[PDB]
């Protein structure tokens, strides 16, 4: 039971990493669509800065 | 890890390969309905070149592809050619043969 | 406890050339012999010999070599467009030591200087372009020409400085050796700050 | 007089290194769109790109 | 041991383009020696050749080709003597040497 | 007709002892032999490397 | 409670010299004899022949 568990735990991370959810975009933190505190947002192709 | 940077710099579609390859839409596939010879033909320029019109409201008749905009103005066997073109089975033979 | 202000830090020269094609170029194009190169820092002598092999880059590698490391390098592709390139050079000596001087020529058997205005030429090549207020032989005279440019003055030669409270206090260094039972600092800006040992 | 709309409603407003602009009603959205700014509390922040 | 320094602000577009054209370009045609258009992203390219493929949408279609869509817009759809569409648009991206 | 292009975007080059780099897009990766250097968007920076 | 200004450095009678080649350089090497010099600080009178 124990093992299994594990291997459903690890095989969820497999799972996971199936995914190429990383992608080409430049990376900045905020994306939020409606109603957030504040939020200044910047995206995929930019010139890094 | 440096060898992760290697793969992705080196070619990130190699490296989404090893994880997913592509993304996937429905396969393209629709039909042309009805068309017959003597529908169209001398709104269409059965005169040999291109002297009949047709009656068009902008972007009655267009394609999309990428997004873009994409062309209908032009013979894929290079003779003369409009919108409207020479006939109805000129017409749809040459974008196959685009 | 004390109040401390510091108004010099001791940062070295450092000198580049022009914008060059590359350094896998040779000190000149082709050459005869030799070509042969000098400079100073802090009143000691430091010259190399070119050859028929020698590329700028094997020039840098031999200043280090003739300078033992008493004059350091480091070197740039600029990335610029067309022209990504500059070479460069930088001192041992720093503080109001820290000097570097350009010259050129070769060594005879009285340990002696000859005038290499051949390899003078090559330095504005090199964009040391010689600063030309030095008449020199340079056994007696060891300072060499300067460089002509500000900009290719990567960094400049200045002396450490600081106060302690009512006293002002220059040094050659960004090291505090021993500032008291031992004791040791560093020079980080130039500003004021007050401290307490206890 | 003004002092009868209390303490009169208006604009939400910003700073971003010499770059401004007004915006309040329902929204604030439309600062040259694309990469964008929008307010609804005090904040103070730094980003960098990856 | 070194010093660098950091000081350039980035900023954005606002922009009206002219229109996409409908299904007839006639332009123009070429010369003796080889006559090529050519468009660009600060050091890759995007060509075509002109013999006699000289119309407004073989140059707007590579325009697009260059400039890639990475941007934001609101649509018109109208027409303008044979110019289905017209947009308001700003950036999506940055750059200077991006223009 | 930058007239149709209403507003214009821009970038951020970087400056060098001694030196400043003309660019076509940001990267400092041309220090020399690989050492790679990222600009942020404003300051300076006083070096030691350990 | 209470708020503090402070507008005066309390300081010392600091002083610092002439240059000296040598701080082994004598003050005086054969004096004519011995002069008598007298100080007040820190609210103390002083008195020696040197």
């Amino acid at each position: 039971t124990e093992i299994k568990t594990k291997l459903l735990s690890f095989q969820t991370a497999v799972s996971s990493l199936a995914d190429a959810t990383v992608f080409a975009k430049r990376k900045v933190v905020g994306s939020i669509s409606d109603n957030p505190p504040a939020s200044l947002t910047v995206n995929s192709g930019v010139a890094l800065q | 890890s440096s060898k992760f940077e290697q793969k992705v710099k080196e070619d990130p579609d190699s490296t989404e390969s090893f994880f997913s390859n592509i993304t996937k839409y429905e396969d393209i596939n629709h039909t042309g309905e009805v068309i017959k010879t003597g529908s169209l033909s001398k709104y269409l320029n059965s005169n040999g070149g291109n002297t009949n019109g047709l009656e068009f409201k902008p972007g009655d008749f267009t394609i999309v592809f990428n997004n873009q905009t994409y062309d209908l103005s032009k013979n894929s066997d290079g003779t003369n050619f409009k919108l409207t073109g020479k006939t109805e089975e000129e017409l749809l033979q040459n974008l196959a043969n685009h | 406890s004390m109040n401390i202000n510091v108004t010099q830090l001791a940062q070295k020269d450092v000198y580049q050339s022009k914008g060059l094609a590359n350094d896998g170029g040779f000190v000149n194009a082709q050459l005869n012999g030799t070509a042969d190169l000098t400079f100073f820092s802090n009143g000691k002598e430091y010259t190399v010999t070119v050859d028929k092999n020698t590329t700028y880059r094997d020039l840098a590698d031999k200043i280090n070599e003739a300078s033992g490391g008493e004059i350091v390098a480091k070197i740039v592709n600029t990335g610029e467009k067309g022209t990504p390139y500059r070479l460069t050079l930088t001192s041992k000596e720093t503080g109001e030591d820290s000097a570097i001087s350009f010259y050129a020529g070769k060594k005879d058997s009285n340990g002696k200087y000859q005038k290499d205005i051949n390899a003078e030429k090559i330095f504005d090549d090199l964009g040391w372009g010689l600063d030309v207020s030095a008449s020199i032989d340079p056994d007696k005279d060891k300072k060499g020409y300067g460089i002509k440019d500000a900009s290719l003055h990567i960094q400049t030669a200045q002396n450490a400085e600081f106060t302690l409270d009512g006293i002002k206090m220059f040094r050659s260094s960004n090291t505090v050796t021993d500032l008291g039972v031992g004791m040791t600092l560093t020079l980080n800006k130039t500003g004021e700050i007050n401290f307490d040992v206890q």
